[PDB]
């Protein structure tokens, strides 16, 4: 605890002491390009260096499923990809995943990963 | 991240054994045992129940650092008299002290009821 | 009151939320007599 | 009696007082870790979720499941799962749970510690049984559920001890203290007037004879007699967190005989 | 955000004790300090347990899916 | 698979069908778990 930091009851935070949640949202769209060809959502055939497997064949990850570093959590196409990976520093669980429209049509993409923090030697207080 | 798993605090890993005997170099007819998976639990425990020993001269145990679950643990006796031996006198010294706790009290235990 | 034209529905009953997940503006409308 | 001897002052269900006369503290202080860390309990380990539509999210429910109480009185004839010889988990060395709730009351519907129930053997041995204390008979409350909200989950809990995780823990709080008349001189009072005055003399003060004033301190006094108090969770009676504190500190001194010998 | 399943600095079981704690001031209709007390909290990090938990999940099922 | 929040019924379509709400009429949207039983550790 010396020069101003802290010692922690172990103990304490197995007990659920200052345990945090995190959410994380990415998004994407599937782009309008003039004559009227646009991208689109799916587990492709250029590819991400990333495990697609976790994706579903609507370019998806669906609910409740762990995700580690590179994985895709979105499969696009502009073959020619467009992919969201997870942040190369994060290690989360997908949480909800979200469908809908722009105020151009657009289908509009966002998903949450889910990770509990757990105070760790060095966190902040 | 970086977070040992938790279980190693008391289960060895490949090869470690439980217990190390080095001999202190310094002063002789002395040994520095490296208890590995242990704490003061064991270790203020041990070093206690060592002084008592008449022929016991030095006792005393350092835990190197509270990250790694383990202590050095230092003992010196009269001459000849092997201090392996004034482990194993202070151990049973200690058991049989617990041995007779747990029969103290379960009996006194066994007593009363409310 | 705050409503959204999109692509095919024309008049979007929009709320704060509605707009909030689905990326849009909260925006009202103007209208002036020439 | 037969050296280290005790004497109780008061025990229930949960707390149980004694004093311990005539033993080394360096030894007690041990016991009470021990007690507090190194006991084998049970609770969960994995949750396997099968729907979680409820505003808690599936590891918040799951942290909390294995800091829930278990019945472990007869722990010790459960072998730990990573000592055991199955994939992954068996019937010898886990205790599988299944929690199913559905809420149809528009009245919000709770779940609760009763709630879980066994879908492994039990072999006859006491253990998995959520430690229920309540009052209502209802146990730990996990979850609330609105008027269509679901939770389907699997739990398979082991045998650990609080090292691994506190939730293991078969002792709550242990209330340590010795010479209530700091007799000893163990400790220097800190006061701005009246060190006596500003610090309240202990409960376990009248067990102890005060320390008569003029008197002249005698170094040659140490610590004995040892003012404890040891309360359960439940996971494991009062007895035997007290008794499997004695008796699994043995075991830790003995296995130092176990490889003292094979040097 | 819920019953604290057990105490922080203790592991003291209070994750049971909410709707009675609670339902020792709706109908008892007791003091706070009086009532942790009655539920068997003499250690003040089981009393800070209940007493400075808020119960967030009730404002949660207020929603619909 | 998709679902909906205002309505909270199992609306579950393919793809390429015209992103909207069965009955409702906003494109809420969800994307369910996977029946996949996910693990998780008690601490
Ligand atoms: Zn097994
Ligand atoms: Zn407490
Ligand atoms: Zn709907």
């Amino acid at each position: 605890n010396q020069e101003d930091s802290m010692i922690m009851n172990q103990s304490s935070i197995d007990r659920g002491l200052f345990r945090s949640l995190f959410f994380r949202s990415y998004m994407d769209q599937e782009k309008k390009y003039g004559m009227s060809i646009t991208e689109t959502f799916e587990k492709p055939q250029r590819m991400k260096h990333g495990t697609y497997d976790k994706l579903d064949d609507d370019g998806l990850i669906a609910p409740g499923v762990r995700v580690s570093g590179e994985d895709v959590i979105i499969g696009k196409t502009t073959k020619r990809d467009a992919s969201t990976p997870l942040r190369s520093t994060e290690n989360g669980i997908v949480d909800q995943v979200l469908v809908t429209t722009n105020q151009d049509g657009l289908k509009f993409v966002k998903v949450r990963v889910r990770t509990t923090k757990i105070p760790q030697i060095g966190d902040k207080f | 991240m970086n977070a040992p798993d938790r279980f190693e605090l008391f289960l060895l890993g490949e090869g470690e054994s439980k217990l190390k005997i080095d001999p202190d170099t310094k002063a002789p007819n002395a040994v520095v045992i490296t208890f590995e998976k242990e704490d003061h639990t064991l270790g203020n425990l041990i070093r206690a129940e060592l002084l008592n020993d008449r022929k016991v001269l030095f006792a005393a145990y350092k835990v190197e650092h509270p990250f790694f679950a383990r202590f050095k643990l230092r003992i010196q006796t009269t001459e000849g008299y092997d201090p392996k031996d004034a482990l194993k006198n202070a151990c049973n010294s200690i058991i049989n002290k617990l041995g007779a706790l747990k029969t103290n009290f379960e009996t006194e235990w066994n007593l009363q009821t409310l | 009151k705050p409503m959204v034209n999109e692509s095919d529905g024309v008049t979007h009953a929009l709320y704060p939320q509605e707009a909030r997940l689905r990326n849009l503006t909260y925006s009202s409308g103007l209208f002036v007599d020439v | 009696e037969e050296g280290p001897q005790v004497k109780i002052r008061e025990a229930s269900k949960d707390n149980v007082d004694f004093i311990l006369s005539n033993v080394d503290l360096a030894m007690a202080n041990s016991l009470r870790r021990v007690m507090i860390a190194e006991i084998p309990t049970l609770a969960i380990d994995s949750v396997e979720v099968e729907t979680n539509t409820t505003v808690l999210a599936d590891e918040f429910i799951a942290h909390r499941l294995g800091l829930i109480p278990l019945q472990s009185m007869d722990i010790e004839q459960l072998e730990y799962s990573r000592d055991c010889f199955c994939e992954d988990h068996c019937d010898k060395c886990s205790v599988v749970l299944t929690l199913q709730a559905f809420g149809e009351s528009e009245s919000t519907t709770n779940v609760y510690s009763k709630d879980l129930v066994i879908v492994s053997n039990l072999m006859g041995r006491n253990i998995g049984h959520p430690i229920i204390q309540d009052k209502e008979g209802n146990g730990v409350l996990i979850c609330k559920l609105r008027k269509g909200q679901e939770l389907k989950l699997t739990c398979v809990a082991k045998k650990g001890i609080a090292k691994e995780h506190a939730k293991w823990g078969p002792a709550a709080a242990i209330e340590f203290e010795y010479d209530p008349w700091n007799k000893l001189k163990h400790t220097d009072y800190w006061y701005e007037q009246d060190s006596a005055k500003e610090w309240p003399q202990s409960k376990n003060c009248e067990y102890e004879d005060p320390p008569n004033e003029g008197d002249p301190f005698d170094y040659k006094a140490q610590a004995d007699t040892f003012y404890m108090n040891v309360e359960s969770v439940g996971s494991i009676p009062v007895d035997q967190v007290v008794v499997r504190g004695i008796d699994t500190l043995q075991k830790k001194v003995a296995s130092i005989l176990l490889a003292l010998t094979q040097m | 955000m819920i019953v604290p399943v057990r105490c922080f600095s203790c592991g003291k079981v209070v994750g049971d004790k909410w709707e009675s704690y609670l339902n020792l001031l709706q109908e008892d209709e007791l003091d706070e300090g009086t009532a942790l007390s009655r539920l068997g909290l003499k250690r003040y990090c089981c009393r800070r347990m209940i007493l400075t938990h808020v119960d967030l999940i009730e404002k949660f099922l207020r929603y619909n899916p | 698979k998709y679902i909906c929040a205002e309505c909270s019924s199992k609306l579950s379509l393919s793809r390429t069908d015209a992103v909207r709400c069965k009955d409702c009429g906003h494109r809420i949207l969800l994307k369910a778990r996977t029946k996949r039983l996910v693990q998780f550790e008690a601490r």
